[PDB]
């Protein structure tokens, strides 16, 4: 029954990714006074299928690569880890109930930076490698605030278990006591996922996947779009906890899903509203604005439970 | 002792023998130096975790923190060598007693 | 220590983690706590030269708890005989063991 | 009109709903109508193994009440 | 709101820890019997298997002390089905 | 003081993020030493029984040690229930 | 065969070490140290160390080998001795495995045993906490001196690295 | 460096050594070496030239390799004893690895190859820290583990160090290479008496540090790094030539100078243990050190080498360098023999 | 056993998609085509992340550390580590280490 459980997780993720492309194109269209895809299928519902078929029967693009083995390793790592970050998520019951689920997600997301790095090497382009180094630098920089911000929210939860964030928020969303952290956490997920206004990899006139076109490029796209959903699901569990009724688990999933869709939509909302940062400006945002505030709020959130007698349980 | 110690302790020897026998690249040797730490990290963790030496459980973390800080210094020296000679080959570092 | 500052000042810097019989969080014991207590108490204040021969029984038992060399050899002897009596059809294990 | 964006959103919601609904129902199917036992610490595991022996069958989600007592 | 709720959880955690404390004497007593029983069974198949080996004594300690020594997993489950050995050894670590 | 009433306004206009950071870090260092509820935190961490309370052999001169967990002797957690 | 997971992982751990120890290109050497580090995490996990296992993934692989690969990308240009070394190491590991299984006992400097790692595990565990977590958390109650020296050395690392790289 | 940062780095070099010397736990000993090595590299690269980069790189690779062997000794000693206390090691294999790790850190032969090249490639100020202060921590550990050190191993490193250091210096004209080999020769004397009386290791270490400090200080005063640049000193600072003569004769073990006291007390202790062949071999071989000390006296004090016309411009300016403690060190390094029985303060 | 089986599926599925995505295109049989200077600022950001990462490793066990009876000691050490982490940021900041202008 467990093998069926994994497929009930993997397959809907890829279908959610498939139709997020459609929803992104229509939402941007309506904010831009357009309509978006509405011809291929009724309301564009068949547009994702047309793109998938087209991409996977297009001519391969792979030029001479110095590390052909590394060329195949990057998409596997990117897509294997993207699906692996879903297995501990409580929705409301996790596939793999980990005692250290929060650390597991940080650990797996800190390895996805290799996909960027390996794809830069395997492209045999000195200007693609420079782009990968910039992409790596941005990602690891914003991993510092994700861990410190996440550590500050666990000092009110009392453990690294993801399911204990449900109990911690049984009276009130953690966003109310930790909205300063939620603001910085949310923007970090944008920079972590390389989404606008932080998508300087898409500075056409200003990516490391250029050597991938069709086929493997489609797999990198799925990994990236799978992480946007996962990050926004992580945000909902962490700052917008849903009430869990053991006798009606599906009530949690409906409410939990609605929250995770709205946060995913807001990523599209943000992409339609702002210009993008220069590379140095998104570094100065992290090192000179977020990091000073995150450290100050980590000191405050270590001492706050002690001075209010609100230290949470270990179990 | 247990055949897990046979392989972890043989991992240390492989990394030690790998470190003492340079080929050309300094970076390749810095990896062998960081492989020795991993073998020590695992060897130290197994002994502490098996013996239920609770307070020693922080020792492997301290080992990881200092060896990573040491490794950062090693990369910095490697980067300065590359700027001088364009490559990190250990055969360009013979100005002293050539 | 070469300089015994800790004893002079009466400040504990690292003695809290030197032995596995010291105070632990939540009073969690070590697997060889009883053996180490006996060896440390046998060889207290008599010096290493006397302790190496006057406390050899306590240390040998402690060494056995740590690495379990004599325990494993005895078990290995039991298992070899058992398998030699089954390749020759001369032993039937009981149901609770199968 | 903006409501023509909803059909795409509806498909995403259903797809994202399945993983959490499937896990809840599979756990109850595999654990005799109850939630899957959570054992995060070794004391909780010791009790789960004790239930497996007490069960009579080799399954820890079968409970014995005050009917095994004389 | 978090102070109010976390204090309640600590009160709920003390209640859960006290339920464990009230059962430990019962669980400890049966663990002793299960450990002793498994050692007794091993001491009986050792006599049967090691009756012809010269110089072998059945049930001989490896320690110089007569103090009770908590057995390791290789002495309790030395000759039992590998399924229950795997559950005893790696069951907890692998669970979910 | 024009020195302290004009320097503060300048940083509040040029570096409001750092002013907030230092104010938050400052309170995190000061308030714990002034709060009256810091002592409760320590008392609660001591009232959490992680190990078994091993009983003491009764020699006949230990009036303050309860004989049954429901006797009026021994520590009480009434302060916690009313907190 | 599943009861020997730790030993199976221990062999992969060594084979990965022979990989980057034979010193192929740094891109592939760093790939062999990521695999060995991942297998090293598994061995620590199966001994009850879950926090220590995840520290390797979060710090050793996610933080330290990323910098090694990142530094290789920009500070390195990008054999018949790598192949010879790799063959020698694999043969050395194979003979040890053969003699630690065929005989169940080998002696190289130390006396090893081949019954399986499970024979040494503790048979009693009923606590309501993770023992390694309590030990690691004790760094703040007991390890006051450890924290001061460790924190000081990290601060000095930042100071020292900037001195070295200024170049003037 | 910024002057404040220079002091912070030196205090960290000193703190790491002090941590090693006050530690009862093997982990804190390892941390002290790690902290000490971290803060020594920046002062080895304060000049920012290729030769300093190479010296630091060779120093880093040697010390890091030794530090990993030191950890392996600690973990092996933990497996066989279950304790971390800084004392005799409870396993022969752990003892050898720790001894070889400390031999590499000290630069003893046959792990000596880094000492001459590292010293040559760094300024005199950093060479002084390298050859004097950096030997306090490895000797502190050896002072504590000597009951379990393999006697053959430690005496073999000592004999090799005396031989290699004696032979190595004969072929040198660079002062920093001469001092590096003189360091290897004296390391052998310190460790050869360690099994018999570790109190004569401290005596030899203290006298050597004073004499080495005096030598480097007078090389820094005149900014001299070569034999020929040191042979112009008679025509600039004649007094500094007589002090160099006195300190060089003392380093050679000539009575009635201080540098005779270590050689004198080490021989006394070894013969008490019926060790006659070894002290005789060491004493005679130490004449190799005396030879290349005597060459420097010939070209510095006992003859007047050719000068340069531009030297006449230097006669008009004074020495502005600090030369800290130089008057005290030069007297302690030459006139302490009558106070020899004071060595018991080290007991 | 579930986690091991869960990781195997995710990477096996990813591996299968990668290979078919490389081969499924190679059946159209198309016509034959017949057709960096080191930057020290990128290195410094990578090193600084590492040293901050090692500090984060020491801060990770704070949730467990707040359950101890020596809260006065624990809170001091916890704030000491975070503060020293801020000092590192202050030092790099004032030494023009966080700049990107050459
Ligand atoms: C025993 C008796 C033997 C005593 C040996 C004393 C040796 C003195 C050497 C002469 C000093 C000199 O001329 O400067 C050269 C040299 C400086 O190099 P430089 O090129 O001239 O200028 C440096 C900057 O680049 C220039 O840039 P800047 O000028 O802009 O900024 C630098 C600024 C910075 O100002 C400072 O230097 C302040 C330094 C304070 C350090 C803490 C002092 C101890 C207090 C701790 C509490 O000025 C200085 O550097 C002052 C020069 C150093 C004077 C310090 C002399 C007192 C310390 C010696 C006593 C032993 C304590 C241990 C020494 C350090 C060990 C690592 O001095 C050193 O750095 C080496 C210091 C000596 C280390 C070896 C000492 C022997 C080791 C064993 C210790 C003794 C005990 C064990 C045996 C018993
Ligand atoms: C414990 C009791 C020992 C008391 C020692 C007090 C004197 C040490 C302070 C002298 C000093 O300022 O410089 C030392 C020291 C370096 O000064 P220096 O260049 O070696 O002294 C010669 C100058 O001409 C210095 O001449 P100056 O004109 O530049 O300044 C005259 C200086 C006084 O200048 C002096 O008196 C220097 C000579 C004092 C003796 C220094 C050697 C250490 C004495 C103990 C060594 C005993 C050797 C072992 C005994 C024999 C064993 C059998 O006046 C003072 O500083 C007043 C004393 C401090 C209050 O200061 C530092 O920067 C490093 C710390
Ligand atoms: C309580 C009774 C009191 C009396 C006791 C007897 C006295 C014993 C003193 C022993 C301590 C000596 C050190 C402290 C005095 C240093 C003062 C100073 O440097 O200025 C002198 C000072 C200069 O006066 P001046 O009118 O200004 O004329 C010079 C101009 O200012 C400037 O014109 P310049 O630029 O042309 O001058 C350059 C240079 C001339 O430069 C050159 O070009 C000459 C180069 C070739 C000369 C080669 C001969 C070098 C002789 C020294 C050999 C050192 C190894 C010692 C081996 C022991 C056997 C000798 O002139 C010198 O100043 C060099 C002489 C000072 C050398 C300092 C030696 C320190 C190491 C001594 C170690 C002694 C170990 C003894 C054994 C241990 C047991 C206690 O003389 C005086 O005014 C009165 C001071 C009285 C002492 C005279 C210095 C004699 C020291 C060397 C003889 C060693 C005797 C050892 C006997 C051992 C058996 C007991
Ligand atoms: C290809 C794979 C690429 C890497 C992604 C996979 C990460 C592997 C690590 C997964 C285990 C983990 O870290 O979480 C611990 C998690 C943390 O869980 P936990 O701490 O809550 O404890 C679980 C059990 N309780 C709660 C009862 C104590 O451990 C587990 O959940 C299961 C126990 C471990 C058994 C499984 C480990 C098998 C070995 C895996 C490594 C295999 C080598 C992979 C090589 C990778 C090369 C890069
Ligand atoms: C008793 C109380 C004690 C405890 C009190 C603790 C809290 C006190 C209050 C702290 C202040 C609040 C901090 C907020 C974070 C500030 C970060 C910062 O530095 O800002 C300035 C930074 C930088 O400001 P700057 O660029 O103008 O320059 C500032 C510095 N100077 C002027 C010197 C150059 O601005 C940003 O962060 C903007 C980033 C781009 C954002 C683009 C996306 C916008 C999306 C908007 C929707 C977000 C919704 C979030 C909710 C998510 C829900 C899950
Ligand atoms: C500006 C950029 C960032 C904006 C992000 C905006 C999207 C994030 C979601 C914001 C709206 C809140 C979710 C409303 C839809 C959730 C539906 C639902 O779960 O049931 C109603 C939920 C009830 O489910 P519940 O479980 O969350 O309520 C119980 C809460 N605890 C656990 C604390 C007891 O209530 C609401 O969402 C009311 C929302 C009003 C405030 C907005
Ligand atoms: C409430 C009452 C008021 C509270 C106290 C407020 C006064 C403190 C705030 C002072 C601001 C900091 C000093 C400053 O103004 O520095 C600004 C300067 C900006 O320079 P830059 O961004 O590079 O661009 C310049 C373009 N002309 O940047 C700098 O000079 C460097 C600044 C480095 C300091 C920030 C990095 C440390 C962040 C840590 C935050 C946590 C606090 C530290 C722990 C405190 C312990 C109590
Ligand atoms: C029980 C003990 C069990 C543990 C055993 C540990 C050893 C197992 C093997 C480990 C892997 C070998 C380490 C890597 C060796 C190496 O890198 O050697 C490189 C060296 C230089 O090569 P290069 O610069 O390219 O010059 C060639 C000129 N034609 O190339 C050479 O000089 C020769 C290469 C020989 C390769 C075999 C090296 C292993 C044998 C020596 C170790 C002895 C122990
Ligand atoms: C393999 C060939 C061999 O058997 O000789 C091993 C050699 C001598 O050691 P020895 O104990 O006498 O060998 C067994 C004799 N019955 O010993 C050797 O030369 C093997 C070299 C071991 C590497 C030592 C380097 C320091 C690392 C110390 C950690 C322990 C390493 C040894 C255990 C792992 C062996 C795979």
């Amino acid at each position: 029954m467990f093998m069926i459980n994994i497929l009930m997780l993997i397959i809907p993720i890829l279908l959610a990714v498939a139709f997020l492309t459609l929803v992104e194109r229509k939402v941007l269209g309506y904010m831009q006074l357009r309509k978006g895809p509405n011809v291929v299928g009724p309301y564009g519902l068949l547009q994702p299928i047309a793109d998938a078929i087209k991409l996977f029967i297009k001519e391969p693009l792979r030029p001479a690569t110095s590390s052909a083995s590394m060329f195949i390793l990057a998409p596997i790592m990117a897509l294997g880890l993207a699906l692996t970050m879903w297995i501990p998520l409580p929705m409301p019951y996790p596939l793999i109930n980990m005692n250290l689920g929060v650390l597991f997600m940080l650990a797996m997301s800190s390895l996805a930076v290799y996909s960027i790095l390996w794809s830069g090497w395997a492209s045999n382009s000195k200007y693609a490698l420079i782009g990968a180094l910039r992409a790596v630098a941005q990602t690891i920089s914003y991993e510092v605030t994700l861990a410190i911000i996440l550590l500050s929210v666990l000092l009110m939860s009392g453990s690294f278990t993801l399911s204990t964030l449900i109990t911690t928020q049984e009276q009130m969303w953690l966003i109310l006591p930790a909205w300063p952290l939620a603001m910085m956490w949310f923007i970090s997920t944008l920079a972590e996922t390389n989404r606008a206004p932080f998508d300087l990899t898409e500075g056409e006139s200003e990516g490391f996947n250029v050597e991938y076109a069709a086929g493997p490029f489609a797999l990198f796209f799925m990994a990236e779009y799978a992480n946007i959903i996962m990050m926004n699901i992580f945000t909902a569990i962490l700052f917008l906890g849903t009430s869990h009724n053991p006798h009606m688990p599906e009530l949690y999933t409906i409410n939990f899903t609605i929250k995770s869709l709205l946060l995913t939509m807001s990523f599209l909302w943000i992409r339609a509203s702002y210009p993008r940062f220069r590379y140095d400006q998104l570094m100065h945002l992290l090192w000179k604005n977020f990091l000073p505030l995150t450290l100050a709020l980590c000191m405050w959130h270590v001492s706050l439970p002690i001075l209010t007698s609100g230290i949470p349980p270990q179990t | 002792m247990s055949m897990v110690y046979m392989n972890i302790m043989m991992a240390f020897t492989v990394s030690l023998v790998g470190l003492l026998m340079y080929r050309s690249h300094l970076m390749s040797s810095l990896l062998c130096l960081e492989g020795m730490m991993l073998s020590l990290f695992v060897m130290a963790a197994l002994t502490i975790l098996n013996s239920h030496f609770t307070l020693a459980s922080m020792m492997p973390i301290i080992l990881l923190v200092f060896a990573a800080c040491e490794a950062a210094l090693g990369l910095s020296l490697l980067v300065m060598v590359s700027n001088t000679y364009g490559t990190d080959y250990v055969q360009n570092l013979n100005l002293l007693q050539c | 220590p070469f300089f015994d500052v800790q004893k002079r000042l009466g400040v504990d810097l690292d003695r809290w983690m030197t032995i596995q019989s010291a105070e632990q969080p939540h009073k969690i014991p070590s697997r060889c706590h009883a053996f180490e207590k006996e060896w440390i108490e046998c060889a207290h204040g008599i010096g290493s030269i006397r302790a190496e021969k006057e406390c050899k029984i306590e240390f040998e038992d402690f060494r056995e708890c740590l690495l379990r060399q004599k325990t494993m050899k005895r078990l290995h002897a039991i298992r070899r005989q058992r398998e030699k009596l089954i390749k020759e059809g001369k032993y039937t294990p009981p149901p609770h063991h199968s | 009109m903006w409501f023509e964006v909803l059909p795409g959103i509806a498909v995403m919601g259903v797809c994202l709903f399945i993983p959490g609904m499937a896990t809840a129902r599979i756990h109850r199917f595999s654990n005799g109508g109850k939630e899957k036992r959570v054992a995060h610490y070794p004391y909780q595991w010791y009790l789960m193994e004790r239930d497996r022996r007490v069960s009579g069958v080799n399954r820890s989600y079968v409970s014995k009440g005050l009917e095994n007592i004389d | 709101s978090m102070m109010k709720w976390n204090r309640e959880r600590r009160r709920l955690q003390i209640e859960d820890f006290e339920a464990r404390i009230a059962l430990m004497p019962l669980l400890q007593a049966e663990k002793d019997r299960r450990v002793l029983q498994m050692l007794r069974e091993n001491l009986e198949e050792e006599a049967t298997v090691m009756k012809d080996v010269p110089g072998w004594k059945v049930g001989e300690s490896v320690f110089h002390t007569t103090r009770w020594v908590t057995p390791m997993m290789g002495e309790l489950y030395g000759l039992r089905a590998s399924e229950e050995v795997l559950s005893a050894t790696y069951g907890f670590i692998w669970y979910t | 003081a024009e020195r302290v009433a004009a320097f503060l306004k300048n940083v509040w206009a040029k570096e409001p993020v750092l002013v907030a950071s230092f104010a938050i870090a400052g309170l995190a260092v000061i308030l714990p030493t002034l709060s009256p509820y810091t002592k409760y935190s320590l008392m609660i961490n001591r009232a959490t029984p992680y190990n078994y309370p091993v009983p003491l052999r009764d020699d006949g001169n230990m009036p303050d040690v309860p004989s049954h967990p429901q006797d009026p002797q021994g520590p009480s957690l009434e302060w916690l229930k009313r907190l | 065969m599943m009861l020997y997971i730790v030993f199976i992982l221990s062999v992969i751990f060594v084979m990965g070490f022979v990989g980057f120890s034979s010193k192929p290109s740094p891109i592939y050497g760093g790939l062999g140290l990521i695999v060995s580090g991942g297998v090293g995490c598994g061995i620590v996990l199966n001994f009850g160390g879950s926090f220590l296992g995840l520290m390797v993934f979060l710090i050793y692989l996610g933080g330290m080998m990323v910098v090694f690969g990142y530094t290789t990308a920009m500070a390195t240009e990008q054999n018949k001795a790598v192949l010879g070394a790799f063959v020698t190491g694999l043969l050395m590991e194979f003979f040890m495995v053969y003699y630690v299984l065929k005989d169940k006992e080998v002696e190289v400097v130390f006396e090893f045993n081949g019954l399986g790692d499970w024979v040494i595990y503790d048979t009693g565990d009923s606590g309501f906490f993770s023992e390694e977590a309590m030990g690691i958390a004790a760094l703040y109650s007991y390890g006051t001196w450890l924290v001061i020296v460790t924190g000081w050395s990290l601060l000095i690392g930042v100071v020292v690295i900037m001195e070295i790289t200024r170049g003037n | 460096m910024n002057p404040i940062i220079f002091i912070i780095i030196l205090l960290t070099i000193m703190l790491g050594t002090i941590i090693v010397m006050i530690s009862s736990h093997w982990l804190l000993v390892w941390i002290g070496f790690e902290m000490n090595m971290l803060a020594i590299i920046p002062i080895m690269m304060k000049n920012h030239n290729p030769r300093a980069t190479e010296a630091s790189t060779k120093y880093f690779l040697t010390q890091s390799t030794a530090s990993m062997l030191l950890m392996m000794a600690v973990i092996i000693n933990l497996m066989f004893s279950g304790q971390w206390t800084v004392m005799k090691l409870f396993n022969p294999m752990a003892s050898m690895l720790m001894t070889m790790a400390l031999a590499m850190k000290l630069g003893m032969a046959p792990f000596h190859f880094w000492v001459p090249e590292v010293t040559q490639g760094i300024p005199l100020s950093s060479g002084l820290i390298l050859l004097t202060w950096q030997k306090l921590a490895p000797m502190s550990v050896l002072y504590q583990i000597f009951p379990s050190i393999n006697l053959n191993l430690i005496l073999t490193l000592s004999v090799l160090s005396i031989l290699i250091g004696g032979w190595g210096g004969l072929n040198q004209t660079q002062l920093r290479k001469i001092m590096a080999y003189s360091s290897i020769a004296h390391m052998g004397w310190m460790t050869a008496v360690l099994p018999y009386n570790p109190t004569m290791t401290l005596l030899n270490l203290i006298i050597y540090i004073i004499m080495t400090s005096t030598m480097f200080t007078m090389f820094m005063a005149n900014s001299t790094t070569t034999t020929l640049s040191l042979s112009h000193t008679w025509n600039k600072t004649p007094i500094m030539t007589v002090l160099i003569l006195a300190t060089l004769l003392s380093m050679g073990g000539l009575p009635p100078l201080s540098g005779f006291m270590p050689k004198w007390m080490i021989i006394q202790e070894m013969t008490k243990n019926n060790s006659i062949i070894l002290p005789t071999f060491m004493a005679i071989t130490a004449l190799l050190n005396l030879y290349f000390y005597m060459r420097l006296t010939y070209s510095t004090t006992l003859t007047m080498f050719p000068s340069t016309n531009n030297m006449k411009m230097k006669w008009q300016f004074p020495l502005m360098k600090k030369m800290t403690f130089l008057p005290t060190m030069v007297v302690l390094s030459t006139m302490m023999l009558p106070l020899t029985p004071m060595l018991s303060v080290l007991e | 056993m579930n986690l091991m089986l869960a990781l195997l599926t995710n990477f096996t599925l990813a591996t299968l998609l990668v290979i078919i995505a490389f081969w499924l295109p190679q059946l159209n049989v198309y016509s034959e085509k017949t057709s960096l200077p080191f930057s020290m600022k990128f290195f410094l950001v990578a090193i600084t992340f590492l040293l901050f990462d090692l500090e984060i490793a020491l801060l990770l066990p704070l949730p467990w550390a707040s359950q101890t009876a020596n809260l006065n000691t624990m809170l001091t050490m916890a704030l000491f580590l975070i503060i020293l982490l801020a000092v590192s940021l202050a030092y790099e900041w004032t030494q023009k280490g966080l700049e990107w202008t050459e």
